[PDB]
């Protein structure tokens, strides 16, 4: 039972974490995940900062998809103050949020395919960041979410590049879909892990790909009527093969479902930039409001107890992947050191929203 | 016939290696783009351009900042509402370039540029002055090593 | 208020020795090869630009360093002790970054932890900024003539036992 | 794990079996490594004064459990003592390293 | 609420605090009968617990570790949310953990003990999940001072 | 609408703030016991914070702290 | 490359203000700085990418102004000068001069570069080692445009 140190510079690059295991032989049997490495103290500083000052702070959580964090932390005060967002800016927010979900799943499967290369996905990623530069102007550090919608307007080149992104992107996606059917090393090196079912993934804490891996059509934005999700084409992954390749088909189907949503929303266009802007500064109320949104990892959440002041009295975040990190102590029991790379890939986690 | 099943697994494996080898050989044909060193739009939010006489009052850069870094000393001059502003000290090691007061300025003398070459040898050098923050960075068309960056187009294949 | 160096002479003042020093310094300024050290928001520049933690002396700290990160970081600098230095490529390796006021478990720069040559603007710049940073560092090492191989150990210690109370 | 220290600039706890500069294995022998980066002058008599002051501070500040919080407190006020010693001119700077950042501020004309 | 007058009305203290902002409901529950209350709300239809919230109103006084338990599932989508309000004080940090039945509460209760210091039982490994094990004091409570540590200042 | 003003020195005794953790580090020591903390905001409770130490602020009761004087200290 | 001649040292001891026209092609710039350092001199660094009012920074004890993060006061203290304290940063007597290595030719203002070159003529032990806007070769043109 030689204790692994599981150091800060991992052989893989998926964050800094601590997974000391007794490993009797090569079989890992007992996990003790030590965290606190990439920690900032978001809650106390968010109690010490306003919404327009913790609004630059929402970038250090799920920075592979930064639209979700600022999206839920601006959708908090919109439903809190009951201020209506017009349909145009809300649908463009839906388009860019699904594009960030696309970016999150491809930036998962990039380094996951690198561990188990970079320019096989970067040919797409250069045009993806060109879309981010034509949408807001930054690469992943955007500050463009207001109460009335997008802080700016879409330029006349970004809608043309958004029309071109579908037949720029879906063809290389379906050229990348056949690899797992062709290449048997993904049928023999990541096949098998992920043995949890649906009645158990509901039982512990799970959401996102680990909950849709068992063949459950789970969606917050389908159950909760949000952003007119029943107008668009939906196909939530009811893939019941359980394992890690079931999760890969889950993520391919989620990317293709977002492609279908954006492709139906290419020519929608139902309406200004910011509705209800009389003054630059405002405040918040005091309610008992827990707002959540469909994360790419499953139910990102914002807890809020107001102060009727410039600062929020309570600001607690429920990150999706940190609740999804609880299941590995149970998914460690009968695997190998060559398996834990596939495990910490298939969790689909970065340490930005973990410690926070 | 278990070794026959091993052979059939390796036949499917060789078919997949050949198909993925064709895919990667086609992936090696990414010749026109090739991003590297030189040897964007207006919202780059890089180096922040600052103007001194247009900066007058309200001290909103020290307030909306997530860390409150700006240090400007000021002494009121009588009956003319002049604050006598001096030493617009910005530490870019403290600065995030997250851009709140760039668009939240009442004067709007705070504007962003495309400069990002501020990698320096000392932290005390990063404390910049108001005249150092009023310098036009670069006209990137006018270099003998920088061509036109593919801003509006993509995969041009025109250099060759 | 500073100290005084020795500054006697330059003993290696032949043409062959200064030629070998210039060539070894320019080749030392040519072969960066970092051990990457990402695992933060500055890891994103690695895909656009080893594993033995005693090998690569020319590492740049491209990560958000905290107080719990600090013992492993000074141990890793003990694993790169004599030849080369580190480059701060984050506002949090310089001033603590955006949390420079109120963060308890984050050090206000590694400028109180490790010798730093070059300070960056910090939050992920363009991928040619690291190229300009290693070019500057190459100009810095080109100024260095390997200090004419001039060496001193302090060795401050008490052999009296502390008033200990372990668990 | 095995490293139990609060190591900063000019203050390193290093409670290990370190008589010479060869590290090991770990014990109650706190080996105060000072100035790793060659930042100041650090004359030997002044180093003996600072080491004796640190010995008196760890003698009078013990009695409680010598866990990591006492290590943070003792390294922190040791750095305060080094700062107030260099501000009074007992510790000059170095200008022999490749940085010389003047970590405690430039001495004024006052 | 629904379960406070139907299931917890048969001899349990479901002390309601009204409705919350959107659809949630806050019901005050004491710290002695909490694990049986957790099992009773578990066998009701509610299975999915997330976002244990440890808010620190009235520093030096009342301390709370509320829940956001709901009843989402695979095929059905009856999302009935509720806040199980458990309360404590500074003098009494003793609270029962749900880690005996709901084992996935390791990180949640460890962060609650790590940021407030709420003393727990029936828990397999209650350690400081973000701070060192030598660390005394708790930062999230509003009556806390970060002591004289040089790494907290720039200088 | 509040108890005191904003910007007065805060003196702290170890017995006067016995609800907090002021007796764990018996002896190291601390620094906010003397007239070092300044009142930055008030509500029953008042925000505090040192004039030179840049660390995170806190919240303390209006009787648990004490408005000492107007004497800032730096360098 | 590697043209073996110390004519740049003759330029720095004759004119002492030369624009170092040299690319970003690695460290082919500090070798003459290393030859000045091996001659017994001392060389320190500066950059004009964020240096404003250069004569008011090299002399006249420009202010410190510590950046408080919304907690400390203004504390308008006077930091020591750049090159006067650098002349005060020569403890032995064998140091013949002080080289001021400047590595930013852009955002420099031609007038202020002439003002900084005249400040290299102010002290006799000051050497200006400014950049030359990154030519392809290694060219050491003097301060003629400035
Ligand atoms: S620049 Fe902005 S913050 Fe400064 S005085 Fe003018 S309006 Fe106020
Ligand atoms: S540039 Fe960004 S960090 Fe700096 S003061 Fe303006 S908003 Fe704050
Ligand atoms: S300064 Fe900001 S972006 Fe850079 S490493 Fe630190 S936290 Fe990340």
């Amino acid at each position: 039972l030689m204790i692994v140190n599981m150091g800060p510079h991992h052989p893989s690059m998926h964050g800094v974490l601590r997974l000391i295991v007794t490993l009797d032989g090569e079989d890992v049997v007992d996990c003790e995940p030590i965290l606190g490495y990439l920690h900032r103290g978001m809650e106390k500083i968010a109690e010490n900062r306003a919404i327009i000052q913790y609004l630059p702070y929402v970038t250090r959580w799920d920075y592979l998809a930064t639209m979700f964090t600022e999206a839920i932390t601006v959708n908090g005060p919109e439903q809190l103050g009951n201020i209506q967002v017009p349909k145009r800016a809300s649908y463009i927010r839906v388009i860019m949020l699904e594009l960030s979900r696309i970016a999150s799943h491809l930036l998962w499967l990039g380094p996951f395919m690198a561990d188990i290369p970079f320019f096989y996905i970067f040919r797409e990623r250069e045009f993806v960041y060109d879309l981010f530069e034509a949408a807001t102007g930054m690469r992943m550090m955007h500050n463009f979410f207001r109460i009335g919608g997008i802080a700016a307007d879409l330029p006349y080149g970004w809608i043309d590049k958004c029309l071109d992104f579908c037949d720029y992107f879906l063809t290389e996606v379906v050229e990348y879909q056949k690899l797992i059917t062709r290449n048997p090393i993904f049928l023999e090196r990541v096949e098998g892990v992920g043995i949890i079912g649906g009645e158990e993934a509901i039982n512990w804490g799970l959401s996102g790909p680990m909950l849709r891996a068992s063949g459950i059509p789970w969606d917050l934005r389908k159950i909760d009527r949000y952003e007119s999700y029943d107008e668009f084409e939906w196909e939530i992954q009811w893939q019941k093969q359980g394992d890690s390749l079931a999760r890969y088909l889950v993520r391919l189907s989620e990317m293709t479902e977002s492609i279908k949503i954006i492709q139906q929303a290419l020519e929608g266009l139902p309406y200004r930039f910011i509705s209800k802007k009389p003054s630059p500064t405002f405040e918040l109320s005091k309610q008992e409001l827990y707002v959540r949104v469909e994360a790419p990892k499953g139910e990102l959440g914002i807890f809020l107890i107001g102060d009727q002041s410039g600062f929020p009295w309570r600001w607690k975040i429920r990150p999706p992947g940190f609740i999804n990190l609880q299941i590995l102590p149970e998914l460690v029991k009968r695997m190998k050191l060559a398996d834990i790379m596939t495990i910490l890939g298939s969790i689909d986690i970065i340490m930005g929203e973990v410690d926070r | 016939t278990g070794f026959m099943n091993y052979g059939q697994q390796t036949l499917r494996a060789a078919r997949y290696i050949g198909q993925g080898f064709m895919i990667t050989l086609s992936h090696t044909n990414r010749l026109p783009v090739t991003i590297q060193y030189p040897y964007t739009s207006e919202r780059f939010r890089g180096r922040i351009h600052f103007e001194f006489d247009k900066c007058i009052a309200c001290e909103v850069c020290v307030r909306v900042c997530p860390i409150d870094l700006p240090v400007v000393d000021w002494k009121l001059e009588t009956n003319i509402r002049k604050k006598r502003l001096l030493n617009y000290s910005i530490d870019f090691g403290i600065c995030i370039f997250c851009g709140n007061c760039v668009e939240y300025c009442p004067t709007n003398c705070l504007s962003m540029t495309e400069e990002y070459e501020f990698s320096t040898y000392d932290r005390h050098e990063l404390n910049y002055n108001q005249i150092a923050l009023g310098r036009l960075p670069m006209s990137v068309i006018d270099d003998y090593t920088i061509r036109t960056i593919w801003n509006s187009p993509q995969t041009k294949n025109g250099v060759n | 208020s500073i100290k005084f160096p020795i500054l006697d002479r330059t003993t290696k003042n032949s043409v062959i020795s200064t030629t070998l020093n210039d060539l070894s310094n320019w080749s030392r300024l040519s072969s960066l090869w970092p051990l990457l050290y990402g695992t933060s928001c500055c890891f994103i520049e690695f895909a656009s630009l080893r594993s033995s933690p005693r090998q690569a002396d020319l590492i740049l700290t491209a990560g958000t360093v905290t107080m719990k990160m600090a013992p492993s970081l000074v141990r890793l600098y003990e694993q790169m002790p004599e030849p080369k230095y580190v480059i701060a490529m984050g506002a949090c390796t310089i001033t603590g970054g955006m949390f420079s006021t109120d963060s308890y478990s984050t050090v206000r720069g590694v400028d109180k932890l490790i010798p730093v040559d070059v300070y960056l603007p910090g939050c992920p710049p363009k991928p040619e900024a690291v190229i300009d940073a290693i070019t500057k560092l190459r100009k810095k090492i080109a100024r260095e003539i390997y200090k004419d191989r001039i060496r001193r150990c302090f060795t401050t210690n008490h052999k009296f036992f502390v008033v200990r109370s372990p668990h | 794990g095995q490293w139990l220290s609060s190591v900063t600039r000019h203050v390193r706890i290093y409670a290990a079996y370190i008589d010479p500069e060869t590290c090991e294995s770990q014990m109650d022998k706190l080996t105060l490594i000072l100035d790793p980066t060659e930042e100041f002058v650090w004359d030997d008599e002044s180093c003996n004064k600072v080491y004796s002051y640190f010995q008196e501070l760890v003698d009078h500040y013990e009695g409680a459990p010598l866990t990591e919080y006492t290590l943070r407190l003792i390294g922190s006020d040791v750095e305060h003592y080094i700062r107030k010693m260099l501000f009074d001119g007992e510790i000059q700077y170095n200008m022999d390293a490749r940085v010389l950042n003047f970590s405690m501020g430039k001495p004024r004309v006052q | 609420g629904t379960l406070s007058v139907w299931l917890a009305k048969r001899g349990l203290v479901h002390r309601s605090l009204g409705f919350d902002y959107q659809g949630i409901e806050t019901l005050q529950i004491k710290p002695e009968d909490w694990h049986s209350i957790a099992v009773i709300l578990y066998v009701y239809g509610y299975n999915y617990l997330r976002s244990q919230c440890a808010y620190d109103v009235a520093p030096g006084g009342l301390l709370a570790s509320v829940y956001h338990l709901t009843r989402i599932e695979y095929g059905v989508n009856q999302a009935e949310e509720v806040c199980i309000k458990v309360f404590t004080h500074r003098s009494n940090p003793r609270i029962p953990s749900v880690f005996w039945v709901w084992k996935s509460t390791d990180f949640q209760e460890r962060e609650s003990y790590d940021m407030l210091g709420i003393t727990y039982d029936s828990h397999p490994r209650l350690k400081r999940i973000l701070m060192p094990e030598s660390w005394i004091g708790w930062p999230l409570r509003k009556d806390y001072i970060a002591p004289n540590f040089y790494e907290i200042q720039d200088a | 609408v509040y108890s005191m003003k904003k910007g007065q020195i805060v003196r702290v005794e170890k017995e006067k703030y016995l609800n907090s953790i002021n007796y764990l580090s018996v002896g190291g020591l601390d620094y906010i016991y003397e007239d070092r903390g300044e009142v930055l905001d008030l509500r029953e409770y008042a925000l505090v914070g040192w004039v030179g130490i840049p660390t995170a602020p806190a919240w303390l009761p209006t009787d648990m702290l004490i408005k000492c004087e107007k004497l800032v200290y730096e360098r | 490359v590697k043209p073996d001649i110390g004519q740049w040292l003759q330029d720095v001891e004759e004119h002492k203000a030369i624009a170092i026209y040299a690319p970003h092609e690695g460290g082919y710039e500090g070798r003459y700085l290393n030859r000045l350092k091996m001659q017994g001199y001392y060389f320190l660094d500066i950059s004009a990418r964020g240096l404003g009012d250069p004569e008011t920074t090299l002399l006249k004890n420009y202010p410190v102004c510590p950046a408080h993060l919304g907690k400390q006061p203004i504390a308008r203290w006077y930091y020591p000068p750049e090159v006067d304290y650098r002349l005060a940063a020569l403890p032995p007597s064998a140091k013949g001069l002080v080289v001021w290595v400047l590595e930013a030719k852009v955002l420099s203002k031609s007038e202020l570069q002439f003002l900084a070159l005249l400040p290299s003529l102010r002290p006799n032990v000051r050497v200006i080692a400014e950049c030359g806007n990154w030519r392809k070769f290694v060219w050491k043109p003097l301060a003629e445009i400035a």
